[PDB]
């Protein structure tokens, strides 16, 4: 049957458009900040808690964990 | 939903088929301009059943200052049709 | 696991029953067991042997900051800003130690009701106590301080509760 | 900016606590202390007022 | 703290230097890397403070402020774009130093290490204000509106600075960290009440506390749209921070000089929280339910408990996102239909679906649906209140039912229904007003995730 | 086009330039409060064989 | 709803509008249409026994007492076609309604789908530019002096011109847009 009828609505053409700019811009910072991050994480990271050796005074960043936060 | 997109025809055929079954007034006699009060000899209380069995027949209410005023069945056909937006 | 003190975190020997079917119908649970060892616990094990690896090809070492004692508030003279600066300062870490110590009894206490099972009103009556007379002494050092808490408040406070102790126990030598 | 506060070194040290908290917990059970003392001050440093009332 | 305060006065003659027609694009970059470079105050300690100089020093109490301070400027920007585009450029680099110097002011008070510089900071932020008002406000009450922002405020602060100076005549030092280490108990005396009510009163008109509340609704009524959000979002708060820093002076005649305020606040959430249910007008409606969530954070300041700190820092920052929102998105009506009436403009989530889901959203944070940040420092409070006294739950659970009301109420009307048959005017929204909601939108989410940044040194 | 852009862009250095000039201002301040340094009860400290000065 | 209501109804509409309501609740408590029939019947013969009488006072005192009665027994939860206003489906697809002047405000590589719609809709404001300013001056020498006196509408009197205000009559949305 080709009753088919025009549905009026508003644009979602500027809706869409925000839309997608905010995905792209997101994104485009965002991936390459998750694939850093699984890089240090599979390859670096996750120092071991270990005992002072005696004479040695550490640094200030020697007393955190994590490679990103040293 | 699934219901079909009915016509001018067949609200017609339907307005004339709840009229026939009306025994007050002659199946010979009635046609489409047919008038209620002059050409069938009927009532107001007459018209206001016939209004209430359009209603019935047809699934929807129609307001009484509109169906006061319903005095062929060419009108009342035109008036679902105009209610409905029926096309052709 | 060796990642925490097995004292500080106490465990039951946990013994657990051995399987003693009854019937010859095959139970569903050990297939669907083989099934997820195979297809989920080799892929993890095999990603996790990788990463490992890896960790090991790079090897780094982080420390435990340790803190010299400084004198207290209660050797510090009245408008001596500099011995009182320190003595806050330590006594800010003490509270925050207190704070985590009463975390650690509050989680040896949830573990033994969640482990107990049926029978924890009785099974957990040790880790109770130990939280009932670790609560007391909290509530002691560091109730009603306020918001604008201080050492010099927190001695107030002993000293007052000192002073009640002292006339209580002289009362009642006394009677 | 997100990324950046999330890996914030811990300053508050709240993991130095946490491993302080355990060797006292650690020592106090080894050696029969009981844990939390309700003095926060030893009272041998304090000179309380004598009444004589 | 120089490194910020410097590109902040570096602004101005960036604006008054710039193209006529690059002002907007070169103010909104510098500040959000201002807003990135003020980013680094978040890492703070559990121990006394970040004491950068003897005149500047920051917390976990200022760091918060300052950084939703720093954010909010380029917001104000892309909001101040649409209405003043048939502007001269001079007025409107005269407008952008306004906004500018306000955010100078703010910082620096923000930070300031000693009490009469937060004083005459905290006064400063009074005329950049009143200028913008009475000179880019729309109807002609702006001009009384002004006065009574103005009136009020200095009503309350010309005896705190009395008050001041007297402390500074006995402690010998108003330096905050010299305040704290030699604080001192009030006996109670006449002369320690009204000492009290001095260092006090000043705070409180500019929460504002129910009762002196009147210049709060024609302000925000009658500013603009920047205006609005400014006074929302931050100059309420200065209240709050002087307040939580003030009362360490004050023990131990905070507990019974609390008793009439707290009262005058539990009720006046009730009433303020009720008169949204009957109002005609949505930026009204908003500055009323701000009234309300300031008399929580005054109850919670006068509490004087560690969760009572800790909620209203939480509820101080969640506040300013969201009624920065909701004015923005009552404005972004506002510049379509020239009304400001609720039921004028109807059934807008028919014609803007997109500017629907984020009136949603806003609806759902004013709401408190948890696990936001405003229910976080809601919940705070009241259970340091439960403690306070069991009776006050009645009180604040009655708050919670009306607060939820009037947010649907706001949602529906304007949202829902049949749309306005004669309004043929509405055109589809524009990318700046839907980046606008978002960036207001996505920092309160993502703040969700790490709550311990904005509950305060208390934590 | 260099020298013609720059007539136009110039003033795009002005906010880092500040924010440079900020943090050597920093610098500056910290200089000024050396009295308590490595002689506090909590971090004194034995210099190392190369080191002058503790912190900066 | 399509006609403009008058300034009061007469006796003749009060009584046939007390008829209509009556057989309606009778049937809502007559469920079973043969019961419905049998004291439908029995009430329009009760209704026309007074049906020829000449006086209005008591004819007036009559359908008062029918209005009481009525009230007394109008069933309270009476039947609704669902989109009457008090049935279940009276608003539903109010949502999908959309006005057509929303149209203009399309992007054109959303026109630039549907080309024929698009032109067809330029000859309809086309054709309403005309009409606009003929039936301006046709309302304006059609009403009597001091305003009108009820709110109903003239029709076209000459050969190319259109109803007076017919725009939005003629362009409503749909009964079911989508
Ligand atoms: C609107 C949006 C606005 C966004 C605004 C900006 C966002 C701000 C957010 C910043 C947050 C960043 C952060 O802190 O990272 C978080 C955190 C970082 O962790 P970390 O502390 O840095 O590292 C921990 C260890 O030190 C080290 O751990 P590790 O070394 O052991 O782990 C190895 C490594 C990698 O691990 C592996 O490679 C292997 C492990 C999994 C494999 C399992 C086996 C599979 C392989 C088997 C099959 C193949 C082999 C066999 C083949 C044969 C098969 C038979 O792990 C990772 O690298 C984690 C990757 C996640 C990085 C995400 C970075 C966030 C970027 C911020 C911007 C976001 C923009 C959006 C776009 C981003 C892209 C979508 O990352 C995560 O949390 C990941 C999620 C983990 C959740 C697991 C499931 C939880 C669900 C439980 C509840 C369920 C009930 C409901
Ligand atoms: C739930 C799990 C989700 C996991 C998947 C990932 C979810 C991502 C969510 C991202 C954050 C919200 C984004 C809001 C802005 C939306 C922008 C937009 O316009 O999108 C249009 C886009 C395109 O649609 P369109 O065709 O343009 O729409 C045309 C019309 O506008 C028509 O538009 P519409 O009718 O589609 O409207 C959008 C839709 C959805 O839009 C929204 O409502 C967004 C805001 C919802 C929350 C409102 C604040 C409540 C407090 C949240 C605090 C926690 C935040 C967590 C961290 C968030 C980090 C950003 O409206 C609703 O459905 C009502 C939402 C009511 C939610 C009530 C429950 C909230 C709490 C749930 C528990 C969360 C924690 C669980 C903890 C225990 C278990 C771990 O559609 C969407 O993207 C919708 C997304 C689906 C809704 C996500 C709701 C769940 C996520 C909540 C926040 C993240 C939770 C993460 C943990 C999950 C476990
Ligand atoms: C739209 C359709 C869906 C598409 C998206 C699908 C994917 C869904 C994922 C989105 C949310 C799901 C929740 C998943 C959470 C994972 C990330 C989380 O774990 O990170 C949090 C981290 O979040 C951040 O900390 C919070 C964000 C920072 C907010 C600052 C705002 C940015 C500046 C804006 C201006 C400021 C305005 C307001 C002023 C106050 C908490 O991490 P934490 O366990 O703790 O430690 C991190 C790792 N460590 C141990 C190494 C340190
Ligand atoms: C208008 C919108 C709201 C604005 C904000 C309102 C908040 C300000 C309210 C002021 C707080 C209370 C002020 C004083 C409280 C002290 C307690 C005292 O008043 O109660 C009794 C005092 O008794 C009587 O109150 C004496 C004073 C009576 C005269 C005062 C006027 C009373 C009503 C005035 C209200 C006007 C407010 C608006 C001014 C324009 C206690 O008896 P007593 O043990 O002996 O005195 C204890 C105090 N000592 C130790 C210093 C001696
Ligand atoms: C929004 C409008 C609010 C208006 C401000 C309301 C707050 C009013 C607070 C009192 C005003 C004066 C404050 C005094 C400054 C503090 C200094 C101080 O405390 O010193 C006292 C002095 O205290 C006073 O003298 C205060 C006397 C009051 C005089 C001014 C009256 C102002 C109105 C008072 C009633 C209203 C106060 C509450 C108003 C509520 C809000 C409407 C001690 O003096 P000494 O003699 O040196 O020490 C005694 C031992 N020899
Ligand atoms: O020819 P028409 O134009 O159709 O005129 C019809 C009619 C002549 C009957 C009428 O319009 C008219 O003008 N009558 C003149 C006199 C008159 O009608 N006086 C009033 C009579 S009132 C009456 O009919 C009694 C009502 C009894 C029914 C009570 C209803 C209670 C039901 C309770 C709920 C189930």
């Amino acid at each position: 049957h080709g009753k088919r009828l025009f549905i009026i609505k508003p644009s979602g053409f500027y809706d869409r458009r925000f839309l997608k700019l905010m995905r792209f811009y997101i994104l485009l910072t965002g991936i390459p900040v998750a694939i850093g991050i699984t890089l240090v994480n599979v390859f670096i990271g996750e120092a071991e808690l270990a005992d002072i050796p005696e004479g040695y005074v550490p640094e200030h960043w020697e007393y955190f964990k994590h490679p990103i936060s040293r | 939903s699934d219901a079909p997109p009915l016509t001018l025809e067949a609200i017609k055929d339907r307005v004339l088929y709840v009229l026939k079954l009306y025994d007050k007034i002659d199946p010979e006699k009635l046609s489409v301009n047919s008038h209620f009060m002059k050409d069938l000899g009927l009532d107001s209380l007459d018209q206001v059943e016939i209004i209430m069995a359009m209603e019935d027949e047809f699934g929807f209410e129609i307001p009484d200052i509109d169906a006061e005023k319903l005095m062929c069945p060419q009108e009342i056909v035109d008036y679902i049709a105009d209610k409905k937006d029926v096309y052709e | 696991p060796d990642s925490w003190d097995k004292d500080v975190y106490p465990e039951p020997p946990r013994r657990t029953p051995a399987p003693a079917p009854q019937t010859s119908l095959p139970n569903p649970v050990t297939y669907l067991t083989k099934i997820f060892d195979l297809l989920v616990d080799r892929p993890v094990t095999l990603a996790r042997e990788f990463i490992e690896q890896q960790h090991a090809k790079n090897r780094y070492y982080y420390y435990h900051r340790e803190f010299r004692r400084v004198p207290d508030i209660t050797e510090c003279e009245e408008k001596d800003i500099l011995c009182m600066f320190e003595a806050e300062m330590q006594w800010r870490r003490d509270y925050k130690v207190d704070q985590e110590i009463v975390n650690i009894i509050q989680e040896r206490l949830k573990a033994c009701q969640q482990r107990e099972g049926e029978s924890y009103r009785q099974n957990c009556a040790k880790e109770l106590e130990q939280f009932t007379q670790v609560s007391k002494a909290f509530q002691d050092r560091y109730s009603d301080l306020g918001a604008h808490y201080s050492a010099r408040k927190c001695l107030a406070k002993q000293k007052q509760r000192m002073l009640a102790e002292r006339k209580a126990a002289k009362e009642a030598a006394a009677a | 900016g997100s990324t950046f506060v999330a890996y914030l070194p811990d300053y508050r040290m709240q993991e130095w606590a946490r491993r302080e908290a355990e060797r006292l917990v650690k020592y106090r059970e080894a050696n029969g202390l009981p844990l939390m003392e309700s003095n926060c001050f030893d009272p041998n440093k304090i000179q309380l007022p004598e009444d004589e009332d | 703290m120089l490194k910020i305060i410097i590109p902040t006065t570096m602004l101005l003659p960036m604006t008054w230097m710039s193209k006529h027609n690059m002002i907007w694009i070169n103010a909104t970059v510098h500040s959000l890397l201002i807003s990135l470079i003020s980013l680094s105050l978040l890492n703070q300690l559990g121990e006394n403070s970040l004491n950068f100089s003897l005149t500047f020093f920051s917390d976990s109490l200022s760091a918060p402020l300052l950084v939703l301070t720093t954010w909010l400027l380029p917001l104000m920007l892309m909001a101040s774009q649409s209405h003043l585009s048939k502007e001269t450029t001079t007025r409107k680099k005269l407008y952008i130093t306004m906004l500018i110097l306000l955010q100078l002011f703010l910082i620096m008070t923000f930070t300031a290490t000693e009490l009469i510089l937060f004083y005459i900071l905290f006064e400063a932020t009074l005329v950049p204000t009143l200028i913008i008002i009475t000179r880019w406000g729309n109807q002609t009450e702006r001009l009384n509106a002004g006065l009574y922002f103005l009136f009020y405020t200095l009503a309350g602060s010309l005896p705190l600075l009395v008050a001041l100076v007297y402390i500074q005549n006995t402690t010998g030092s108003l330096n905050f960290l010299i305040i704290h280490y030699w604080s001192h108990p009030l006996s109670n005396s006449w002369s320690n009440i009204f000492m009290w009510l001095a260092c006090i009163m000043a705070f409180m008109v500019k929460m504002p506390l129910y009762g002196l509340h009147l210049w709060l609704p024609k302000a925000h009524v009658e500013a603009p749209i920047a205006g609005s959000m400014v006074l929302a979002a931050v100059l309420l708060k200065l209240g709050g921070y002087g307040m939580m820093r003030i009362t360490t002076i004050l023990n131990p005649l905070t507990n019974y000089m609390a008793y009439p305020f707290l009262m005058l606040s539990m009720w006046g959430m009730i009433m303020t929280s009720s008169i949204c249910l009957r109002q005609t007008d949505l930026k009204s409606l908003i500055a009323y339910s701000s009234v309300s969530h300031m008399a929580l954070v005054i109850v919670a300041i006068m509490i004087q408990t560690p969760w009572s700190f800790m909620g209203a820092t939480a509820l101080m920052i969640a506040h300013g996102l969201t009624s920065s929102m909701l004015f923005c998105l009552a404005n972004t009506n506002y510049e379509r239909v020239h009304s400001r009436t609720m039921i004028l403009a109807r059934g807008l989530q028919t014609l803007l679906p997109l500017m629907a889901t984020w009136w949603l959203v806003a609806s759902l944070t004013n709401l408190a649906l948890p696990p936001s940040i405003n229910l976080i420092g809601e919940l705070f409070i009241i259970t340091a209140s439960f403690s306070w006294s069991n009776i006050t739950i009645i009180l604040m659970g009655m708050n919670m039912m009306i607060t939820a009301l009037y947010s649907l109420y706001m949602l529906i009307t304007t949202q829902r229904g049949k749309y306005t048959h004669h309004i043929n005017n509405i055109k589809p929204s524009f990318t700046r007003e839907n980046a606008l909601m978002a960036l207001h939108i996505l920092p309160l989410l993502l703040l969700t995730l790490n709550p311990k940044m904005i509950l305060g040194p208390l934590y | 086009n260099v020298l013609q852009i720059v007539r136009d862009h110039w003033v795009h250095i002005l906010v880092p330039v500040g924010f440079v000039f900020g943090c050597y201002l920093d610098r500056r301040s910290d200089e000024k409060l050396t009295a308590f340094r490595n002689k506090s009860l909590l971090f004194k400290r034995e210099l190392r064989p190369n080191e002058e000065v503790t912190w900066k | 709803a399509f006609s403009a209501p008058a300034a009061y109804l007469t006796h003749q509409q009060k009584v046939l509008r007390l008829y209509k309501r009556a057989l309606r609740h009778l049937e809502s408590w007559c469920v079973h249409r043969d019961k419905y029939r049998y004291f439908a019947c029995l009430m329009r013969a009760r209704f026309d026994e007074h049906k020829n009488e000449k006086d209005m006072v008591k004819a007036t005192q009559l359908l008062r007492q029918a209005e009481e009665e009525f009230w007394y027994g109008q069933h309270p939860q009476p039947y609704i076609f669902p989109e009457s206003p008090g049935g279940t489906s009276y608003e539903r697809y109010e949502c999908y309604k959309v006005p057509e002047w929303c149209l203009d405000d399309w992007h054109p590589s959303e026109k630039a789908m549907y080309p024929d719609y698009f032109a067809k809709r330029e000859q309809w404001k086309r054709l309403r530019r005309e009409s606009w300013e003929r039936e301006v001056k046709q309302l304006q020498e059609e009403t009597p002096p001091g305003g009108p006196r009820t709110e109903a509408l003239p029709p076209a009197r000459k050969e190319g011109d259109l109803p007076p205000l017919w725009w939005h009559i003629v362009t409503r949305p749909r009964e079911r847009p989508m």
